[PDB]
């Protein structure tokens, strides 16, 4: 059972743009959707609901045609389009399926979350620079690797290490925001047998630009 | 009486073979019986239609065509009954329960063909009349004929085989096993004593029966309405205050088509011309409406999908329901053969969907769908007026597939048979055999 | 429209603990609701209808109030209970949300592990020079970096970022960036951060030198 | 007397507004009553298994906790019974029957705790017996307690509280309103005479009780089954000739419990410590076979779903069938209290299977799913054993919502209650209060 | 509307084997059983299997072993149907079947369009075309026959029409006739006295398999 | 298994016309189905349950039959009634469909009208020659074609091809093609293709001379 919304990144200022929530594990029919929006660092906000024949529609109060909230059975998607963007829509948006206990309705199972960037900025692709260790080999039990995903627009990237394989061991630090651009460094420490003894790759990823890079930390010498 | 009732139940249910071979042979015959009935009602509202296609143009002679064709239907089944068997006029229903508490005759070699072709008459011209009435009727004569035809001797075989006919005579009415047997037990048994019925005799009939209609009929079912929502608990008390509104209004409805019923008589004063030309002018308005605004004329099964979806208004469900009001008294109280349960059904139904309506828009906290009410209404008026809501809510159930709804069909149900005893109202198919036995010795 | 509002904006609590929250509201709700929102993850259904805990929540969670106070309690609070708790109401629409109960964790002390990179050999085919410094699993939050060129102090160009609180061990991290042109790390040599907590009184500083 | 029924129709159905409010408090406590005794049944059996845990590797000592938590409860629940209330032992519909035929007290101050606490003993235990005949029993006592409590007169009182007590008890039971209120007029009610049970009111009571299970239980089913494929017309004497198999089957099952219950009593004669230890000797096997073998014990509502989805063997249906004819004896003619109506579900879904797979292999023209046939048999014991197929139809329709197969559920109940009829067979229920009120009588 | 929509036949070699999918539309896709029937060229329809909802119970003909997998995908709503060892029995028109039934005895309720299974060792091969134009002595009678030869390609089939089939009307083209393991028709059209060569009279030849595009004028000769 | 066969393999009858096609089983079956192939269509279910018309089938159609005997019928055939009627049960495991009934148009006589072709210019540089001879528009199907190649009775290299039956005429058509050499080709000048048909004794000959 999974809620996978998608079409966030970058819009104009006024403009509009169309997300998209993709269901699956449940009977898509038979179950309300909603909309609910967390602006970055803010609390949430429900945007709308849609029943199952679409015949019943509600919204926050909001203008005229602000949001619009559609759903299409025969794929299983749910779909929100906002106009007129401005900055107050700038959030992380999330795609929700509504249930009820004793009938005090509740926001069930939560999707992921896509992003929304209201800026009139450029979506710039990161730049991953490998971080290894200076060519002074203080070898303790462990040793920590870096990477550096710097110059990229809008939020958000994914780091990853060894494609998860690396879990434990992780820190991804948030991002810095200068000149229009975003830069973030990824933390992971491993056994100094495990290196460079083991591959160790680290696997920035961009949906805002379909692009991924998987730079792999190589040793000084 | 403990030697008594031990005796008793180490002897319990042994209904005498010949008493149920002889049942599944009278179901046998009241479901093709009942498929026949109803191939030949359509069939006349086929050149209803197609005699409509002739005349297309002419929308003067369009209405009078309809006019002419629904009038001349009407007039040979008022008539039909009139000279042939007067007391299967109406739907039959209290002539049978009449007969359960042997107070009224079963005259088989009269009403079968009377009610049988005086019903393609008033059903095939597009009146507010349904076909149980008819083939409930229809069902115990069919009963009573093969109990005469074999001899078989015994109270017991009388009122088992006049029983598992009127019982797989409305199992082939609406498809409707259960719902068939829960009206023998629940409303048409003698209701004041004990009696001999064999149960499973009855259930031997209703399956013979239904077996006979889903041979001519399956695939294709009655009223479509799809699988609507759920209904929280926190929501049953909105299915508390529908049955109110159907407790109450139950009764007057009770008391106008018992009213109506002595108003068309004092038109003809009892005469068969007098008679027989005013219902030419009901059953021809029937169908001149069925055409102008079809939703006010016939059974009505073709509008209750239409309101389940919510796809009208709430003017245009104000207009049907009224409209619907009124036409259904003129059908019914004036005698014409055809049961008034089915044209209820779309009563309640109608009734629903505007208090769904209502709901929708005072509670969208409770994120409804109408169509959960209008479910809840559809048996609420056969459990306000003729007081049999076990087998309406059974009736509705079998013929709509929404048993998440169960629980609110049960709480409108009871909120209506509650009400109407608290405003003083009258299982109406006892309201009718009373004042039919009232002057039979008057 | 209901405003829901939370009662501590931000707590801290040690494990074992009985941490309680508690939510108000303008109006009268009834039968209100709860989401657990743990650090860079999507709200999870904590706790529904006031009282009644989601499969799988643990037994340590309860729910309770009416009319317009309601509370959350953790009884014996766990480490893993770190994040932001809303609650939220349907029994008058629109529905709403509070905004939020960010639950901290108090630890034993635990000193932060320096780790300097240099400016990385494709960075500075680009003309840039980042030098990176991670701080890693210190507590408490409270830390100081510091960076050194050749001896002298530097403080244009350096940026910091803290992780938020780990939900197992309860750590912080942060990493440090400074940011110079390609010619301006060339003439220089000898980089070092210095990193001051409260579980060293002489400051951790780890260094490279350019040669 | 056609001027007295003219007087009586019109004066029909007009149940008196105090039977129709007290109808409504036994109802709700009927349901509260009811939804206790289930969360209780459930704690013990839970309890029982994180025992186990605490013992899971020196497998020896492993059955022992196995049968001893077993005896020990069971035990408690047949010594319950024996030294406060000895009416509450095996179903109890038999003598809330007998309490409408005027031929068997309402003990309310005496069965209410044993039939309750024995009950949770013998089921939380999980031996195979069911919780309707303890909801049933209790839910009737339950509304002679609010009559004898607000001391209300009449025949009509004492008879419809009486029923919807009884009716709102086979509701709460089983999520199954309409199941109840048919259970009344198919089975319960005095079935030689005419009867003054507003029904009215028990549909009222029915009301309150299931609205009060759906308090505690929602969002989760008893029996989820999902929806089936449909029959075809030209599969139907397929289904009688299922219920054939039934109507031969059902009373020669009769007969088992009830020389069962004769020839267990020879192992106690009485003797109340005889009695009790038996319980535990019952018991222990089946909190046992309950670890190694848990298809033949318990109440049987797990395996429904499996076994008409189809995972089970052949012959591993087989090996059910006959365990689970077996220990259902051993546990209801002991007379422990707890009902036969539950197990008597899964033996005719274990059974209907087993016929749908031979069913499959035989005419894949038909395109036979093995889960039609166990639908149908479901209900079929019922009809065959205790005759009241218009009941267990309707109970079964409520419980796994497949109506499609309206008709061959009732083809192979009709088939079931008319070979029983004619192959000279009783009713249970019936051939139990006969036997009680035979001995209260002979000796004399 | 209901739409069965297979695909996946094609040139195969023998012994080889291929995947075919039947794509489903308008329709609850499970709830249903589904089915495989083939079509040999000049013959009648043979059965392949079936396949109920749940995936529980799949029946082939009686063929062999794993000749044959029928196997669906719910979530997707696509059957399939694997063919192994494939021999030149196995060239033929490959349908997709929703079952049903009526009195129970079940029936093929709604069928696909088809696709095509071609089992040859023969190379795919694109088409020569060539105009048939009338002799020079041309009998100049009210009505012309052109035509243009469609000769030698692999496999079927190819697409001729004319002037974008514009001159639908009065044209046919004929059956392809094999050949030494190579595929040859002809289309005709006749056309008034008065348009050739007064106006373009074009043959419109496509033989996707080889992706050929051609259009060939028909010039008149001499 | 049981085998059907529908015993008028091919037939043609009138428009307006009763046509009736048979369905045979080698052991006994009950209720039959009927299935309508229209060249390049995907079949279509016709009548089921041997007698039950499906919902946009005509009412000139009906079936009927008993144990191992059933039958199609249609009272006045039309022009769209030609097709291919494939019987098929499934009383008996496994199903069986039958061997097909060809349905087409009867119609008056026509006569060919041939057209003779010699071999293009680009195909002789290839290198080879084939000469196309067109007998089209004619009832019925059965013919003869003969080729002659200075004046002389050829029978190798010949290859023909008729048409179905056409929509709008409802006629036929049939293709003779000899392919040489192009060295054989060039050692012959007249070519002449000759036709004998039903509706004359003297064929239709076409011929052309290279000169
Ligand atoms: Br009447
Ligand atoms: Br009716
Ligand atoms: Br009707
Ligand atoms: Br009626
Ligand atoms: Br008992
Ligand atoms: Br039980
Ligand atoms: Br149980
Ligand atoms: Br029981």
């Amino acid at each position: 059972v999974r809620l996978l919304e998608s079409g966030g990144g970058l819009v104009q200022p006024g403009g509009s743009l169309k997300l998209s929530c993709a269901a699956s594990g449940f009977d898509y029919s038979r179950y309300w959707m909603s909309w609910v929006r967390q602006a970055p660092g803010k609390g949430l906000k429900w945007i709308g609901e849609i029943n199952p024949v679409s015949s019943t529609i509600n919204y926050t109060p909001s203008l005229k045609d602000k949001f619009i909230i559609s759903r299409d059975n025969a794929k299983d998607t749910l779909y929100l389009q906002i106009s007129k963007v401005r900055s107050e829509d700038t959030a992380l948006y999330y795609c929700a399926r509504l249930y009820y206990g004793y009938g005090y309705w509740y926001f069930d199972v939560w999707g992921a979350g896509t992003t929304v960037t209201v800026s009139s900025a450029k979506t710039t692709p990161p730049s991953v620079y490998p971080l290894a260790p200076g060519s002074a080999a203080a070898a303790a039990s462990m040793v920590t690797l870096g990477c550096l995903v710097k110059g990229y627009f809008p939020e958000p990237v994914t780091v990853t290490w060894n494609s998860g394989s690396l879990a434990a061991g992780v820190h991804t630090f948030p991002a810095v925001l200068q000149a229009a651009l975003y830069t973030l460094s990824s933390s992971v420490t491993v056994p100094s047998s495990s290196w460079p003894s083991e591959t160790v790759t680290c696997n920035v990823a961009h949906p805002a630009s379909s692009t991924k890079v998987d730079k792999k930390i190589v040793p000084r010498a | 009486r403990r030697r008594q009732l031990i005796r008793q139940l180490l002897e319990r249910d042994k209904t005498p073979l010949a008493i149920l071979f002889m049942a599944a042979v009278v179901g046998t015959l009241v479901g093709l019986a009942a498929v026949a009935f109803d191939k030949g009602v359509a069939w006349l509202q086929n050149q209803r239609m197609g005699a409509l296609v002739h005349t297309a143009d002419n929308y003067p002679l369009l209405l009078t065509v309809a006019f002419l064709c629904s009038a001349v239907l009407a007039m040979f089944g008022y008539f039909l009954v009139r000279k042939y068997a007067p007391e299967a006029g109406g739907s039959g229903i209290p002539e049978i329960e009449g007969a359960l508490e042997d107070q009224r005759p079963v005259r088989w070699w009269r009403v079968l063909p009377v009610k049988f072709f005086g019903g393609l008459g008033t059903l095939g011209g597009g009146m507010v009349l349904g076909r149980n009435g008819p083939t409930v009727q229809i069902g115990g004569n069919i009963g009573r004929m093969v109990l005469d035809i074999f001899r078989l001797k015994g109270d017991e075989a009388r009122h088992t085989l006049l029983a598992t006919g009127a019982a797989a005579g409305l199992a082939a009415a609406f498809n409707a096993p259960l719902a068939g047997i829960l009206f023998i037990i629940e409303e048409m048994r003698p209701q004041f004593r004990y009696t001999l019925i064999s149960i499973k005799a009855v259930f031997i009939g209703v399956i013979m029966s239904t077996i006979m209609y889903r041979i001519f009929n399956h695939e294709v079912a009655l009223i479509d309405v799809g699988k609507l929502s759920d209904a929280p608990l926190n929501t049953l008390w909105l299915y508390l205050i529908l049955g109110i509104i159907f407790g109450i209004f139950g009764p007057i409805f009770n008391k106008w088509v018992l009213g109506m019923q002595d108003l068309l008589h004092r038109v003809h004063g009892g005469n068969i011309t007098k008679w027989v030309l005013m219902g030419g002018a009901i059953g021809g308005l029937c169908g001149l409406l069925g055409f102008v605004a079809p939703a006010t004329s016939g059974g009505g099964f073709n509008l209750i999908p239409i309101a389940t979806a919510g796809n009208f208004s709430m003017g245009m469900l104000v207009f049907i329901f009224v409209a619907r009001v009124i036409t259904t008294l003129l059908c019914f109280s004036s005698g014409a053969p055809g049961g008034i349960f089915a044209p209820m059904l779309a009563l309640g139904t109608v009734l629903g969907t505007a208090f769904g309506m209502v709901a929708v828009e005072l509670f969208p906290q409770y994120h409804l769908e109408a169509g959960t009410f209008a479910i809840a209404g559809m048996g609420a008026l056969l459990a306000a007026s003729i007081r049999a809501p076990l087998t309406g809510i059974i009736l509705v159930l079998e013929m709509t597939d929404n048993y998440q709804l169960i629980l609110p069909m049960i709480i409108t149900g009871l909120g209506a048979t509650l009400l109407a005893q608290f405003t003083g109202g009258k299982p109406l198919y006892s309201a009718i055999l009373a004042r039919t036995l009232a002057k039979q010795e008057a | 429209d209901i405003v829901l509002t939370q009662s501590p904006a931000i707590m801290s609590a040690a494990p074992g603990d009985k941490v309680t929250m508690t939510c108000s509201a303008s109006s009268s709700v009834s039968y209100i609701h709860w989401y657990q929102q743990k650090s860079g993850t999507s709200p999870k259904r904590w706790i529904y209808d006031t009282s009644k805990l989601t499969s799988g929540v643990p037994v340590r969670f309860s729910g309770s109030g009416s009319g317009t106070s309601y509370s959350l309690t953790i009884n014996t609070m766990e480490a893993e209970d770190a994040a932001t708790y809303y609650c939220q109401q349907w029994s008058s629409h629109p529905q709403t949300f509070g905004g939020g109960t960010k639950l901290e964790i108090l630890r034993a002390d635990a000193a932060p592990t320096v780790s300097i990179f240099p400016p990385s050999s494709e960075q500075l085919t680009s003309g840039g020079a980042s030098v990176v410094c991670f701080l890693n699993n210190f507590y408490p939050k409270d830390i100081n970096v510091k960076w050194k060129i050749d001896g002298s102090e530097r403080q244009n160009g350096v940026l910091n970022s803290w992780t938020d609180q780990d939900s197992k061990d309860s750590t912080y991290s942060m990493s440090s960036t400074l940011t110079l042109t390609k010619d301006e790390y060339e003439r220089h040599n000898s980089y070092t951060c210095e990193a001051t907590h409260k579980t060293s009184t002489s400051p951790i500083v780890k260094s490279f030198n350019r040669a």
